[PDB]
């Protein structure tokens, strides 16, 4: 989450291959079993593979058996997951986790990464268009005011909207629309503070290496 | 392969009350003088978090509101008292045998007092229009329960097509839901009309909550 850091997630053609990495920062893998687990856009949380401390034992879910290979390097403090014969439903956020190290049997997964996103599809990476949502010029102003950003036509998932850097935010989950995602984000703020004060949504789409600002101006 | 069956799949619990979640294993998960059933919490947009290891041990920093019990093939996670921030999916996992398959998960919803939605309507931005498109967006905010209906009108006439709706995950602070309804038009059709209407119908009342704008003045 801070301790473990996944990387390598990417868009990949069906039938293709990909290799994820997981690095410890501030903790050692030496001595511990480890697992990869994934969350798909929605089946339920899925365990997919584990490997022993020394590496001579590993086990896989049926779902990935034969396609995926778990491996590790305790010297470099790194865990890996080689993926091959990738299919549509391998699309997921992949987490690595270190098992607790108690004696007397097996252990739960106590340290988890933030995850890395993998998409398996023949569609192409596309950055978002970002449109401001501001009240119409005829709106009867109230005590507070709700503003938003419409983030349209991007691929793959996901994006992160950040309002004025660092609450009153709502994040509407993205919906797939003719091969492309759309989502939106709102923020509500007192009428006394906007438009007198600057409001800005910053939208990051890591996959396309893109950040789009929008300064909310009054209609 | 040990199969884990969680029950219930869904439950709604009021603040201050007890949530009881069961996980049943197809074969015993006990050996070595211990019981290898583990419980995790997953909130939207976060990695899973360990709550309870080896049936009954609280992970450090997890509050004692969470409690694990059971043995052999029958286990229970009890959250008592439930707090707003407990909205999550809860998973069991056993490690007595590989594969360490999770249960299907139990989604915990916070029950709270019925609430009517706040409606905001937004015309397409100049920028979108200049680019050939037009999306009209309505937010229906902070309502409970989740079920809600929206209808759109263009100059008083109901519009079916072009509508997509997306609900938020229950808010971890006020236990409400929100949802966006977006009407997608071509610029040329948008520009041929005056008044746009978003009508929310929520079980909290017979009368819709209506918001509108007109293109014809300012």
């Amino acid at each position: 989450e801070v301790q473990l850091v996944e990387s390598g997630g990417d868009l990949v053609k069906p039938g293709g291959s990909l290799k994820l990495s997981c690095a410890g920062s501030g903790i050692t893998f030496s001595g511990y079993g480890m697992s990869w687990v994934r969350q798909t856009p929605d089946k339920s949380l899925e365990w997919v593979a584990l490997i022993s401390n020394g590496g001579s034992y590993a086990y896989y879910s049926d779902s990935v058996k034969g396609r995926f290979t778990i491996s590790r390097d305790n010297a470099k403090n790194t865990l890996y997951l080689q993926m091959s014969s990738l299919r549509s439903d391998d699309t997921a956020i992949y987490y690595c986790a270190r098992h607790k190290g108690l004696r007397g049997g097996t252990n739960a997964m106590d340290y988890w990464g933030q995850g890395t996103s993998v998409t398996v599809s023949s569609a192409k990476t596309t950055p978002p268009s970002v449109y401001p949502l501001a009240p119409g010029c005829g709106d009867t102003t109230g005590s507070s005011v709700t503003l938003g950003c419409l983030v349209k036509g991007y691929f793959p998932e996901s994006v992160t909207v950040t309002w004025n850097s660092g609450s009153s935010v709502h994040t509407f989950p993205a919906l797939l629309q003719s091969g492309l995602y759309t989502m939106s984000s709102s923020v509500t703020v007192p009428s006394s503070t906007w438009p007198s004060e600057t409001v800005t949504c910053s939208v990051a789409h890591p996959a396309s290496s893109t950040t789009v600002d929008k300064k909310l101006e009054p209609s | 392969d040990i199969v884990l069956t969680q029950s219930p799949a869904s439950l709604a619990v009021s603040l201050g009350q007890r949530a009881t979640i069961f996980c049943r294993a197809s074969e015993t998960v006990d050996s070595y003088g211990n019981s290898f059933m583990h419980w995790y919490q997953q909130k939207p947009g976060q990695p899973p978090k360990l709550l309870i290891y080896r049936a009954s041990n609280l992970e450090s920093g997890i509050p004692a509101r969470f409690s694990g019990s059971g043995s052999r093939t029958d286990f229970t996670l009890t959250i008592n008292p439930v707090e707003a921030d407990d909205v999550a999916t809860y998973y069991c996992q056993q490690s007595n045998e590989d594969p360490r398959t999770f249960g299907g998960g139990t989604k915990l919803e916070i029950k709270r007092a019925d609430a009517a939605p706040t409606v905001s309507i937004f015309p397409p931005s100049s920028e979108q229009l200049t680019s050939g498109g037009a999306s009209v967006v309505c937010f229906l905010n902070n309502f409970y329960p989740k079920d809600i209906n929206v209808k759109w009108k263009i100059d008083g006439s109901e519009r079916q097509n072009g509508v997509l709706n997306s609900w938020t995950d229950q808010n971890s602070k006020d236990s409400t839901y929100s949802m966006s309804s977006t009407l997608t038009l071509t610029k040329d059709e948008y520009e041929r009309h005056n008044s746009y209407t978003c009508e929310a119908t929520h079980k909290t009342s017979t009368s819709p909550i209506v918001k509108s704008f007109n293109r014809n003045e300012c």
